[PDB]
């Protein structure tokens, strides 16, 4: 509103828009809808007939996150501004406090700012007593919910009215919400339309890619051969390979089901040419190219696969000695959970059960004195502490808090097999 | 008498032959004389009666006569 | 263990119960009660005599005292000690410790405002400024002239919020002012632990008998046992569906077709069937959700064959049989 | 064809005959009988008073009864502030409405003398508030004391949804005390009673509404579990508009949403065999019930794979992916559950609704699992 | 009837005097 005038700057010195630069725009989760296309007309008669008859009423939609629901429910006000209603993004998670949404509402009707005591009073004033209109979306209804219920229960009480100028629009993330959180006594004023939204399909997964790259799928740009700089010398295409949209359809379909998860894959595989372009020729920052199916296996697979196994082989020597100690004293025990002063008495033992193999004892030197003959007859090892917080913060492993620095509990927070198998490397 | 006939009825729901609460006049039929029970099939009013007991008991509904819902 | 029971007694309702305690406490031991109360009469011109020198006056006994303190302070007392000063009468200050919403700070809140407020004493109003602000009251009154203006009345001294410690000692502290007589009764069997030598001194407490024997009409009221669920339970199956009766009846014979425990339950594949079988259940869910309802008010229970059973006994379920499913 | 639809949507009832009684001093001026009004839930008992008493303030001497909402106060004292509001009056507010004596110096009228009956709307979140016998029981105590000597008193009108309250209440208070007895109750209409106001409530009839025996076909196959037909109605105002989308239909349609996956969509969960394997590996380490990590799972997972080479083992990663295509249908559910080592700690219990049974029957069709049983 | 509310407030010799003489003097 206001400050949008100063976050404008004036010198923007001419950036090189290459070739995947202009995909990223259109590859924005930014700018009809194939997938959910009748259901949006369910919502809207739903929400028309209310809408042109002056009256209450409650619609339910539930679905799990990256389905539309944000999406479809704006895409019914929107047509609705060519043909009486005040529209409110009221989001659960982006009120502080729960009761802060109440200062919303007294705000949007006049524009005043009392606590939310004196609003829902004079709220209810309002539901009951105006002669004869508003839209409100109650996002994220799990935030709202936590305390009492005693939220919960007014903004559905006020769709009781009949004088209440009221269109209410509830979007979850379960359809169990009103089941396993709420009362009975909510559940009579919840109705039971219960729109339920699925996830999207692979083959529709396909229809909503090419809508973002509607006017740019096997184009033509302008390029310069000396910046890479594109305009929609040569005159260069850049083509997308619709195989390799297709796996990635198939996956986050199958998986999920999310539409920023099958943007944003397709997001992050066009980068990965987009380093390996600039590598092979480098026109920095100032004959027909295409993306291979190659790169759309590599960030999918970027989704999935770890490191802690390449960081434990990567860690210190007495990180990979604490974890073969911690290890022995499961199969020992059985317990899965070791008291810290038998570790200490372990690693002691696992000295001299070891032979005397000079490269044992280079390391059993050094693993109680940094050489330095003169001061020596350490009991614990050399940084003890340092390797077990280094290993706590790390994530893989956890303890327990005690004063007591020998009866205090570890357990492992990773798989322990995996921290066996990451062992023998 | 009629606590046997509506008891085939009832496994014979639980298998999704009639596809819902509808079921068409003709799944009855087969449902009567094809299945165990012989004999025991009432008039062709009285049966017809037998099956607004069940409806006077508020289980089972009459309804667009070629089905019933 | 073979015991007999609580659960395995004819018990008895609510309105059976209190009109038939009614007819006792009114009417068993009439003649000889109030043939006490005569006797005991005689006594009260010895406690006016002694309540000048500022005694805290305590009554223990067994039986309630609470229709006897308050002949005593009310009607008797307060206006002859009025009398015999020389207008109102004398104000009486009960205290109603079987209530168990005393606090320390309003009771006190009204102790000052019923006391004189001669200076102004919510300057020393300030946090516990309780036992300061009652300092400032003794050390004015042990030079003003001696006559009582007030007698507190603290009914069940032992009760559940005036034996916290907190509370006792500032009853302490008001006990050694010679203008207010501290006229208590307890009950408990052990309420001279409450004091030791520090509080008796401040408290000078003499002490008599009264044993009439009385029922404790008021001091049964917040008091509770298991006659105040299988009980529970009883009320909600009044109102609800005509269905959930049936299958609640179907559900019940089954479980006592076998104390009612976990092993005369059953699985709940065959009682979808069962309740499958006489067009009742149309699957899991639409049994399961009003199942919940049993589940929300605690009327069954499940563990582990899926066993669902009852969990009350074997001679409740054919009272639940005979009188409200039937 | 739209506006007789849109006019679908939206004395009268056969209780309000019965309150008449219960209100029969209410017209002779003198105090009524004694009304504690309950009620299941949904079953419009929360309208139904205010049916009442909008046809006594339309209908009915000077006017004015008032009725609030107990919703948010979580403590008595203003609600004797909106009995003022009635007034349009100035006055000391805070002491005359806080404690039980206040009240009663409340209680003298200025006008005409006309008697004062207040309306407690929704009690249940008083008596569901804070600790019983404290303070929420205190205050149900104290609002039904009516030993006030002149015809004035403060009659109570209040409702609840579960009936325990009743036994609740002292045993002094049940010796027939105040606004106790008349425990009128309302059972649910089937269809006997709620149904014959829909038909009323159609006095402006288009011509095809539909066949009225399917209506009641309707009324009689969801008077399993429910209490508002309008609103039952309100999910026939859906399907009505399916009949203008295409230009008990829609309970069909709505049931199949949630029977399912166990019958028969389980194998459509699971396209993926070693999906039907790493489901049968979860039941597995179900045999340890404890917290059912993702990586005791895993550790079963291994130590199975290499008993029986069916496939490679996999990634725990994939562990990560795979499980969660097994979340997403709604199987199987994940939460962080506690453990209380060094600070509130969570590691993820999952749990299953499947049974062996609904188990058994998908797995001899494959004899590949059938070595991992 | 009030006694559920608790601190209700309400607003309803030859020889002793050679006792007297006595007592005070005493204290
Ligand atoms: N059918 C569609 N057509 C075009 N763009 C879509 C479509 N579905 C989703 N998107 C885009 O993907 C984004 C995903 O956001 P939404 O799915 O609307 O949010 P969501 O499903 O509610 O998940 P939440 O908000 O975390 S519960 C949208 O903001 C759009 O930018
Ligand atoms: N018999 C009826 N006559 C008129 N309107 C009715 C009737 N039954 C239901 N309604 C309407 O349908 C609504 C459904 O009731 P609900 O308000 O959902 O339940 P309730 O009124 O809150 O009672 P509760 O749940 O015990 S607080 C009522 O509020 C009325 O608007």
């Amino acid at each position: 509103s206001r400050f949008e005038n100063k976050l404008k700057t004036t010198q923007k010195h001419q950036i090189v828009e290459t070739i995947f630069s202009k995909v990223k725009k259109q590859l924005n989760s930014s700018y009809y809808l194939p997938a959910r296309e009748n259901e949006f007309a369910s919502i809207y008669l739903s929400a028309y007939s209310a809408i042109e008859s002056d009256s209450a009423t409650t619609i339910y939609v539930a679905g799990t996150p990256g389905v539309g629901k944000t999406l479809t429910v704006r895409e019914v006000v929107k047509e609705l501004l060519s043909s009486d209603f005040l529209y409110v993004e009221i989001n659960g998670l982006k009120m502080v406090k729960p009761t802060d949404c109440y200062e919303t509402l007294w705000n949007k009707v006049s524009g005043e700012r009392l606590t939310w005591a004196a609003s829902m009073e004079s709220l209810e004033f309002y539901f009951k007593r105006v002669p004869k209109t508003i839209v409100v979306l109650l996002d994220e209804l799990d935030a709202m919910v936590t305390k009492s219920q005693d939220i919960m229960y007014n903004f559905f009480n006020w769709t009781t009215y009949e004088n209440a100028k009221l269109i209410v629009i509830a979007v979850a993330n379960t359809m169990d919400l009103p089941e396993r959180q709420l009362g009975n006594k909510i559940t009579s004023r919840i109705g039971f339309t219960r729109i339920m939204f699925t996830g999207y399909t692979h083959e529709e997964l396909k229809n909503i890619i090419d809508l973002r790259l509607k006017g740019l799928n096997d184009s033509f740009f302008y390029v310069d051969t000396k910046t890479g700089n594109a305009i929609l010398v040569r005159k260069v295409r850049l083509r997308m390979s619709a195989d390799a949209i297709e796996i990635a359809s198939r996956k986050v379909a199958s998986v999920s089901g999310d539409a920023r998860r099958a943007l944003k894959v397709c997001k992050r595989a066009a980068e990965i040419a987009e380093k390996h372009y600039m590598a092979k020729h480098g026109y920095g920052y100032d004959g027909v190219q295409t993306v291979h199916i190659t790169h759309v296996m590599k960030a999918l697979n970027e989704t999935l696969n770890s490191h802690v196994i390449t960081f434990m082989t990567r860690l210190s020597f007495t990180a990979k000695l604490f974890i073969y100690a911690l290890l022995n004293l499961m199969k020992k025990n059985g317990s899965q959970e070791q008291e810290l002063g038998d570790i200490v008495d372990e690693i002691k033992l696992l000295i001299e059960v070891n032979g005397s193999n000079k490269f044992v004892m280079e390391i059993a030197k050094t693993l109680f004195q940094q050489g330095s003959d003169n001061i020596s007859e350490q009991l614990r090892i050399i940084s003890w502490d340092f390797v077990l917080n280094q290993l706590l913060d790390a994530g893989i492993l956890f303890k327990q808090t005690m004063k007591n620095d020998r009866i205090c509990c570890v357990k492992l927070n990773i798989s322990v097999e995996e921290a066996k198998r990451a062992m023998n490397e | 008498r009629l606590s046997l006939i509506s008891g085939i009825i009832a496994r014979l729901m639980q298998t999704e032959i009639f596809e819902e609460e509808s079921y068409p006049v003709a799944s009855l039929f087969e449902r009567i004389n094809e299945e165990l029970p012989e004999e025991e099939k009432f008039s062709a009013q009285e049966y017809l009666a037998g099956l607004k007991i069940m409806s006077d008991r508020n289980n089972l509904m009459v309804a667009d006569d070629k089905v019933w819902r | 263990k073979s015991r007999h029971t609580m659960s395995m007694a004819p018990d008895v309702t609510r309105e059976e119960f209190s009109l038939v305690s009614n007819f006792f406490n009114e009417n068993f031991q009439k003649r000889p009660r109030q043939k006490l109360f005569e006797i005991q009469k005689k006594m009260f011109p010895q406690y006016w005599f002694e309540l000048t020198q500022g005694f805290s006056l305590l009554f223990y006994g067994v039986g309630s005292k609470r229709n006897f303190l308050e002949e005593f302070a009310i009607d008797y007392l307060s206006p002859k000690i009025a009398y015999s000063q020389l207008v109102n009468s004398i104000p009486c200050l009960i205290l109603n410790g079987y209530n168990p919403s005393c606090n320390y700070r309003d009771v006190f809140k009204e102790i000052t405002d019923l006391l004189v407020p001669a200076e102004l004493t919510r300057s020393e109003t300030k946090g516990n400024h309780v036992i300061l602000q009652i300092q400032k009251m003794i050390d004015f009154y042990k030079n003003q002239p001696l006559d009582i203006k007030l007698i507190l009345v603290v009914h069940n001294l032992d009760g559940p919020s005036i034996r916290k410690n907190t509370f006792q000692t500032m009853l302490s502290f008001l006990s050694v002012i010679r203008q207010i007589a501290i006229v208590a009764s307890t009950d408990h069997i052990y309420a001279p632990l409450l004091w030791d030598n520090m509080k008796a001194q401040n408290y000078n407490f003499v002490f008599h008998d009264i044993s009439n024997f009385e029922p404790s009409t008021v001091e049964s009221t917040f008091q509770d046992v298991m006659k105040m669920g299988a009980e529970g339970a009883k009320y909600v199956l009044q109102s609800l569906t005509v269905n959930s009766k049936k299958m609640y009846k179907l559900l019940i014979e089954t479980q006592m077709q076998n104390r009612g425990t976990q092993r005369t339950g059953v699985e709940l594949k065959l009682f979808n069937h069962l309740c499958a079988a006489d067009f009742i259940a149309s699957n899991e869910i639409a049994l399961r959700s009003m199942l919940r309802e049993f589940i929300e008010h605690k009327m069954a229970n499940i563990t582990k064959m899926e066993i669902i059973w009852v969990p009350y006994t074997y001679a409740e379920l054919e009272k639940l049989l005979k009188t409200v499913l039937n | 064809k739209a506006l007789l639809q849109k006019s679908s949507e939206l004395a009268r009832t056969a209780e309000y005959e019965q309150v008449m009684n219960f209100l029969a001093k209410a017209i002779s001026e003198h105090r009524s009988d004694s009304l504690y009004i309950t009620g299941p839930p949904g079953t419009g008992k929360t309208a139904q008073l205010d049916m009442i008493i909008r046809q006594k303030f339309q209908s009915l001497e000077s006017v004015a009864v008032t009725s609030i909402n107990c919703i948010s106060l979580g403590e008595p004292s203003s609600i004797f502030q909106k009995i003022f509001d009635s007034f349009q009056d100035l006055n000391g507010p805070t002491l005359q409405i806080k404690n039980m004596q206040h009240l009663q110096k409340f209680l003298e009228p200025y006008h005409k003398k006309t008697t004062f009956v207040v309306v407690l709307d929704e009690m249940d979140r008083l008596l569901h508030a804070n600790t019983s016998e404290t303070q929420s029981v205190r205050t149900i105590l104290e609002l039904f004391l009516l030993a006030k000597l002149p015809t004035v008193s403060f009659v109570l009108i209040g409702m609840a949804n579960s009936l325990d309250m009743k036994d609740r209440f002292l045993s002094r208070l049940n010796l027939d005390r105040g606004l106790l007895p008349q425990t009128i109750v309302f059972q649910p209409y089937t269809a006997e009673q709620m149904y014959e106001i829909v038909i009323q409530k159609m006095s402006s009839l288009p011509t095809i509404i539909f066949q009225p025996m399917a209506i009641k076909f309707a009324a009689k196959k969801c008077a399993g579990n429910t209490g508002d037909l309008r609103k039952l109605f309100d999910v026939l105002r859906g399907s009505i508009e399916i009949y203008e989308l295409e230009k008990l239909n829609y309970i069909a349609k709505v049931f199949s949403k949630f029977v399912n996956n166990n019958s028969t969509r389980t194998r459509i969960a699971k396209l993926n065999i070693q999906q039907k394997l790493i489901l049968c590996t979860i039941i597995q380490s179900l045999k340890l019930n404890s917290d059912a990590t993702i990586d005791e799972s895993f550790d079963h997972y291994i130590k199975a794979i290499t008993k029986t080479d069916t496939l490679a083992p996999l990634q725990r990663n994939e562990f990560l992916e795979i499980c969660t295509i097994l979340e997403t249908c709604g199987l199987v559910s994940i939460k962080k559950t506690k453990c209380k080592g060094k600070t509130k700690r969570f590691v993820d219990k999952i749990d299953v609704d499947l049974d062996m049974r609904e188990f058994y029957d998908e797995m001899t069709k494959i004899s590949i699992l059938k070595p991992f049983l | 009837a009030d006694a559920q509310r608790s601190h209700y407030t309400v607003y309803p010799e030859k020889r002793w005097e050679l006792y007297h003489q006595l007592h005070s003097h005493f204290h």
